[PDB]
């Protein structure tokens, strides 16, 4: 009879954690993050003020996630699309949380599974369509569909 | 000076069958002009695929906004209030119809719109125009109004939704609220998260909030009230009508515990009104003695 | 101008290198000692072969261990072709000069020996553990002289009156105070099995027990050297069984050799059952172990096979590798890679082969189904390989089990897919709700009850080109008609309303209520996201040791009730939510249902004493043991 | 008579054996080139402190490298010492021959001087990628030579006139054309900071990009200061450098260890634990072995136990006997002494940090379960492990505590620590297993996870007192004569009942019996002293590569014990005293088994049985 040991399979996972400012610019990444993201470090904290790594479709998705963030002080599980060094497009399940060194936020921390086209499409499909607070038919999408865009995205 | 000369080299061929009444309208940047379509296929088939005045639905029309497809606007400019006309457009500018007619007539996979997302051609298209207002005379709706004005109108529609609500109906009282609140709501878009300014237009939000919550309640839709009622709770958690009316939504659902709890602390943030709460707390209790009462005859002898 | 010089060494510290940085452990020196008396034994008899008056001093080629505890010495006797004066001078007294090299060189071509040794440092390794060495050599048209230093940078050589050696060497070694445990029989046993077992003549040792007992230790011949076809299954079985010390025959073997740049042989053995700590992290793979020239070199250490195959017992025996100056590793160890690709070949074809024969499969699927589950796995290019040896129960097989080629020959015409349920065990599976109208309608369901299964079917995405669905996952597309479509859609259509009050009582424990497609008899049923872990699988990553609890939000999947349109419970609570839809009846089953279906799929409850108390509660029922301010506070603002 | 000879060598082939056989990478030629230029800029700045005088040929002591993809060739400049005509032939010229080792043996005592180079086999190396190798040399007291060779027998010497060097040597090297990687800056940049990271000078790299001089070696090894000579800033510059890190460390620890095994260690903790901590596919390289700053091999779980591979660090020592690759450590054995000292200080240090609570409540979050795999595994630290445990207790509310805390709290009566094992804290608080013992004030600690079942069946005792579970047969609790004779009053009235519902649930149990546990619950399911539990079963049946064909004669029996004082207990006695052979107790019977089963952690043979129980009460309550 062999007695209880810890024999496990030991998968491998490829989440990777990465520091980023308070409008979401990149500074600091996990080895496993630029193997995935393929970026030096000089390059990558002086590319943008962080929605320029976003693709537009999920712009207002990860605006509201982000002032859902910055409310609760973490937003939930998100999926959208990283623009990499070859003008790619990656899917990410990202969950991202506000640190704050005295009493005001400091810097962001997200923690981010790399994902494949199969799934990202998926979870893009499921992704909720209607808010809950809109207003109506009133052909938004058809008549002027140009908003300013909140300003939570504006530079600092 | 001549916009029918301008039509005919742009590309458009018209012709008229009753000229309208009164005066050309300026048409700037923002009018509207109410008016019918009945659009049918001017060589291919020969039926029609979308009707507004077969079934009596004028189209509400705003002039020149952005208004991505750009024919509307211009076969709109060249008439007078009154007029009745037809003609065709060609491939070019209706080369994105399903675009359009996608859900302007379900909200409210077509097999007749669609036809031109494989052989696109010429289509006729049958307006009759009625009313031709600039901005100002006519109430302008919510989604096309700007921020500047909006903001003072947002308490007319409050006051409107507040003398409904008292006058006897409910359901109306729920859209003019709901139509503030979202008026309200895109506002803090333009602002930042936390500022005064963010906080200042989150004060005057709960208010028509709690209105809103009221009249769900009043219309026995008691898990809205739940959700609104918490999210007003998880900000303040200080509010003593956002307690009472989550303990009473859940209370109405059953919710024995989470009721009897925010009742408590309804009566521990502001003790003053003591007797509301407590018939409230014995009229859940004699339902749900009833309902024990009532569940002991079903459980009877299960077994034997 | 321009000097030119010739390198020269400084001799000194040349010896000190070779005795101290050269060797790391002390043991090799008996190992290179039997290498000189085997390659002497190989020169004699080679120059015999030719002219046979040269075997008249004595006719047995063999090695002799002689340990003297009183004199602390050890002596290695072998009857080899022995040295000359000026033989013992030049390769005994010139440091990486090899006499065996020479003797290669000045061979003819096609010759049928193979020796080792061509460094020329090997035999100063002694000084490793001898303060003296002492080397008695005759050869046939010489005299016998005696050879002696301290490795002080000079040596003696006189002319030795003493016992006549007939022909051949004799080492005497002077062990050094501190290395004495090389004259116990124990040592030297574990020392000759583990370097030179395969060597070419008898290793004896002579022990005082008074008499002198003679231990031979040179008993299995190294079989690999012969052609596979003059080989019984008996001398295998043998040969398996000395070297694994077993007490019953092999399973199955492959032999085989590879030619060319990279030319070896090898000899792998599959074992009748697996050893007890097969997995065990703390368990060096010597399973198969390196040779050259049939000389120990290295272990596997996970280089030679992968380490799903860790179960293969074998020799891998090479004449061409360079190795390093010890002869314990290889130089260029990118050539390990070559090898492990042609084992794994190999194994992979034997494995096939093995297929044919029923019953010896049976034995072996048994034994190791767990490795080739793991291989999936783990190796993506012998995937394909690799999924063509699985046996599965299957709802239509019998106590017997069968191969998805069988089970994709027994599809049916309409059928696109190969149906999977993975549970606990097979009585859980088979019984199960998700299985109901798949069993009905005829078509066939594989049983994977074992916790090794879930993680296998997460890289099995398809078999034969036929995708592999899982019945225990939303959205399972089964063959239907016009008419079941049409009884689909006015099912859905009458459902709605209480579809939508359910997701209203159970908001944030499901995150939809559909129709199944896959109930007969049960209520309703819990099934999984296509992207994310099923409840098995997540049942058994959270009872990981080892296991990240951060990032379990990353790979669970969320749930769906599925309900049973037929069923009359279902039609009882559309009735109920129709009359009143906010009936406390309708929630406490819907609850109780949804509860219910949890514990029924594999998953487990947050507070199972919930559960306890509706139980309860329930058996308690049955049993029968038991001012003007108001309109103010909610009428506006 | 007796004739005597020397020892000789064959010089061909013994540069074979050195070309052939010594090293088995050969980027490793460019580590003995760093090592060389580093040992000759020692000699000359040891010269100059007694004679500044010498350093007039240029102050600056660096190394610099140069790549010529055009020419194929590769050079090593440094400003050492140089050498001359002389010294050239015997050092150069010599097998074994070390000029750095007579220039050591020359010197006094007590010289601040450690240079690497023993053997005088290094440089051949060189003729592991070069076809030719020219070594340009100026000494002050000499001129400037050129020293030849292809390493095929014989070397040329000549006065050399081209460009002058002020002083020190300069190494040519014509690459083959299968070795033309190394003019490449990516890897000579990855060879450089693998090998010679921690040299003691400047290392500079020239590439045409105007040509781009770029410093290699920008970090040094600053675990040769005193440690208390040196700021948590610094440090956590050296850390972030060393392991490529964000941020900064949580804990440190710098000692130094002398005697006839002499070394410095500098060993850091993590503020979070990293994804891949435990992934089977990584080479055990947190700690690095070091001699005389230049890099030997990695930790690969011999200079630290498995449970600690979360410590980053530097281990450096002066006199540890190397091998002739210089990749190893011939009796290699010190590596378990090391071993000791590092397990010691580590220990110390988690020790020092527990008493700052949240930096040891940070460093509790990421690496708990290394600490119980440690308990698990090893035995000679188990008792100093044990103190590090922190657990949720059902006095401690949200904050963790000791077992030191739960023993200072224990009541005068109380003999042994009660502890409950379960998937979550949710399920366990709520258990059945700890109402009474609960309410009777007594203290119990939570336990959810499966590293705490490892961990549990190692740790025994504690501080003298065992550790009971709540969930196994036969918990003794502290009692008044009172509760004796009411438990026999309960037992004897309860006699028959038992043996009924014994009867009834033939071989599924074992006992049915009086619970001395239960308040509330009806009843419950506990497991027998010998065997598994029921969270180690869960535990043990969801392992993948365990052999599970035995287990069940590893399982614990499960006894039965119900609550005298529930009201459906009572009822259930009335109805079997009235009619033993009624369907309807032993339908109640069954369910509530079933019940008891589910909400003990146990999981049925068949769900099915349970669902359609449930859904055959269901209809009965509908009508239909
Ligand atoms: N027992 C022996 N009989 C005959 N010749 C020997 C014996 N032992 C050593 N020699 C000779 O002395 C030399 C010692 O060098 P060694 O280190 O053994 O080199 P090699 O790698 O060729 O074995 C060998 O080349 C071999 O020719
Ligand atoms: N760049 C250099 N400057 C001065 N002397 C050198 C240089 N490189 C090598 N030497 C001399 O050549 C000798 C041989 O070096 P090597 O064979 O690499 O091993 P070691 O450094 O142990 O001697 C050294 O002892 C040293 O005196
Ligand atoms: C690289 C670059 C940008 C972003 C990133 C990684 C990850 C994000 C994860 C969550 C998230 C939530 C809301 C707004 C965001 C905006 C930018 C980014 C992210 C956001
Ligand atoms: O006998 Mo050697 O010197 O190891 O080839
Ligand atoms: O520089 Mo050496 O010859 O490796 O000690
Ligand atoms: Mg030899
Ligand atoms: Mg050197």
């Amino acid at each position: 009879l062999q007695p209880p040991s810890i024999l496990e399979i030991r998968t491998k996972n490829f989440i990777f954690r990465t520091k980023h400012k308070l409008d979401f610019t990149p500074i600091g990444c996990d080895a496993k993050g630029r193997i995935v993201l393929g970026y030096t470090e000089a390059e990558l904290c002086t590319r943008g003020s962080g929605y320029q790594f976003i693709h537009a479709a999920d712009m207002l998705y990860c605006a509201e996630s982000h002032i859902r963030m910055i409310k609760t002080g973490e937003s939930g599980m998100i999926v959208f699309r990283l623009l990499t060094k070859n003008n790619r497009w990656t899917w990410v399940q990202s969950n991202a949380r506000l640190l704050y060194k005295n009493g005001r936020p400091d810097y962001i921390i997200v923690t981010q599974r790399p994902l494949t086209d199969e799934e990202g499409t998926e979870h893009l499909r499921k992704r909720n369509t209607k808010l809950p607070f809109m207003f109506t038919t009133g052909e938004a999408v058809l008549y002027e569909a140009t908003n300013p865009f909140p300003a939570i995205m504006d530079p600092l | 000076a001549d916009i029918i000369a301008r039509l005919r080299e742009d590309g458009i061929q018209k012709r008229v069958i009753q000229e309208g009444r009164g005066e050309l309208p300026d048409f700037q940047d923002g009018t509207k002009a109410t008016f019918h379509y009945r659009t049918l296929h001017s060589d291919d088939e020969g039926t029609v695929l979308d009707d507004s005045r077969a079934r009596g639905k004028p189209m509400e029309l705003i002039i020149g906004k952005k208004f991505k497809l750009p024919v509307w606007e211009t076969i709109v400019c060249t008439m007078r209030e009154g007029e009745i006309a037809q003609f065709l457009c060609d491939i070019k500018h209706v080369v994105l119809y399903p675009l359009v007619a996608k859900s302007l007539r379900n909200i409210a996979g077509h097999a007749d719109l669609d036809a031109l997302q494989q052989n696109p051609q010429p289509l006729i298209f049958h307006m009759e125009m009625l009313k031709v207002e600039s901005p100002g005379t006519y109430q302008q709706d919510p989604w096309a109004m700007t921020d500047e004005e909006k903001a003072k109108a947002v308490p007319l529609i409050h006051q409107e939704g507040n003398r409904l609500y008292r006058e006897g109906h409910v359901k109306e009282a729920a859209a003019k609220y709901y139509d503030a609140i979202a008026c309200l709501k895109n506002l803090q878009m333009k602002e930042q998260p936390g500022s005064p300014e963010w906080i200042q237009l989150d004060q005057q939000i709960t208010p028509l909030l709690l209105n809103y919550c009221q009249c769900k309640l009043v219309v026995e839709e008691y898990y809205e009230v739940l959700d609104h009622c918490s999210s007003i709770l998880n900000k303040y958690d200080d509010n003593v009508k956002a307690y009472f009316k989550r303990g009473k939504a859940h209370a109405a659902v059953w919710n024995a515990q989470e009721a009897q709890a925010d009742f408590a602390k309804v009566l521990e943030l502001d003790p003053a009104l003591a007797p509301v709460v407590s018939r409230e707390l014995q009229a859940l209790e004699a339902r749900i003695r009833q309902k024990d009462e009532e569940d002991k005859a079903r459980f009877r002898g299960i077994f034997s | 101008e321009v000097e030119t010089f010739a390198f020269q060494a400084e001799i000194a510290q040349l010896m000190s290198l070779i005795i101290n940085t050269f060797y790391s452990n002390k043991e090799i020196f008996l190992r290179e000692l039997i290498s000189n008396a085997s390659d002497a034994l190989d020169k004699i008899r080679y120059e015999s072969l030719t002219d046979p008056s040269k075997l008249d001093s004595g006719k047995e080629l063999k090695i002799d261990i002689i340990p003297n505890p009183q004199e602390r010495t050890l002596t290695l006797v072998d009857t080899g072709i022995g040295m000359t004066k000026a033989d013992l001078i030049n390769n005994l007294g010139t440091i990486a000069k090899s006499g065996t090299k020479a003797f290669m060189e000045a061979l003819q071509a096609g010759a049928d020996i193979s020796m080792i040794g061509q460094f020329g440092v090997g035999f100063y390794s002694a000084y490793l553990v001898a303060e003296k060495v002492v080397v008695i050599t005759k050869h046939n048209d010489d005299e016998q002289y005696a050879w002696e230093s301290s490795a002080g940078g000079s040596f003696t050589v006189r002319a030795d009156h003493g016992e006549p050696i007939g022909r051949g060497t004799k080492v005497i070694l002077h062990l050094k105070e501190d290395q004495t445990e090389y004259l116990e029989e124990r040592r030297v046993k574990e020392v000759v099995k583990k370097h030179s077992q395969f060597i070419g003549y008898p290793i004896t040792l002579y022990l005082e027990k008074k008499y002198i007992d003679q231990e031979e230790l040179n008993k299995t011949k190294p079989i690999w050297t012969r052609n596979p076809d003059d080989i019984t299954q008996e001398e295998y079985g043998e040969f398996y069984k000395s070297l694994t010390n077993d007490w019953e025959d092999h399973l199955a073997v492959k032999h085989f050799s590879v030619e060319g740049q990279l030319e070896f042989r090898a000899l792998l053995f599959i074992p009748r059952r697996a050893p007890f700590d097969l997995f065990e992290n703390k368990k060096k793979k010597n399973n198969i172990k390196l040779y050259v020239r049939r000389v120990f070199i290295m272990d596997s250490c996970d280089e030679l096979i992968p380490e799903y195959l860790n179960f293969i017992r074998g020799v891998v025996d090479s004449e061409d590798l360079p190795l390093n100056i010890s002869r314990e590793m290889l130089q260029q160890s990118k050539i390990l890679k070559v090898i492990r690709k042609n084992i794994v070949k190999k194994c992979l074809e034997l494995f096939s082969e093995l297929a044919e024969d029923k019953e010896n499969y049976k034995k072996f699927y048994e034994a190791f189904s767990k490795n080739l589950k793991l291989g999936i796995h783990e190796d993506s290019t012998n995937r394909r390989r690799l999924s063509e040896l699985l046996r599965y129960h299957t709802s239509q097989s019998g106590d017997e089990m069968t191969s998805l080629s069988e089970y994709v020959s027994r599809m049916k015409e309409t059928q696109k897919s190969i149906y999977y349920i993975t549970g606990e065990s097979k009585e859980q599976v088979a019984n199960s709700a998700f299985v109901e109208r798949v069993r009905k309608r005829g078509f066939e369901v594989v049983y994977m009850t074992e916790p090794i299964d879930e993680y296998c079917v997460q890289q099995l995405k398809e078999f034969d080109g036929k995708s592999l669905v899982s019945v225990t996952k939303e959205g399972l597309e089964l063959p239907e008609d016009e008419e079941e479509k049409k009884k689909m859609e006015e099912s859905k259509a009458k459902f709605e309303n209480l579809c939508k009050l359910m997701k209203e009582i159970l908001d944030k424990k499901v995150e939809k209520v559909t129709i199944s497609n896959r109930l007969v008899s049960s209520p309703c049923c819990i099934v999984t996201s296509t992207y994310g872990w099923t409840a098995n699988m997540e049942r058994i990553m959270k009872a990981q040791a080892l296991r990240d609890n951060s990032t379990m939000g990353y790979m669970m999947a969320k749930k769906h009730l599925e309900i049973n349109p037929d069923h009359p419970i279902v039609e009882t609570l559309r009735q109920k939510a129709e009359a009143d839809k906010n009936d406390k009846a309708v929630k406490d089953l819907v609850v109780l249902l949804f509860e219910t279906a949890l514990l029924s799929s594999g998953f487990s409850l947050e507070d199972p004493q919930t559960h306890s108390n509706r139980i309860y509660r329930m058996i308690k029922l049955g049993l029968g043991i038991d001012d003007e301010d108001a309109s103010r506070m909610e009428e506006v603002d």
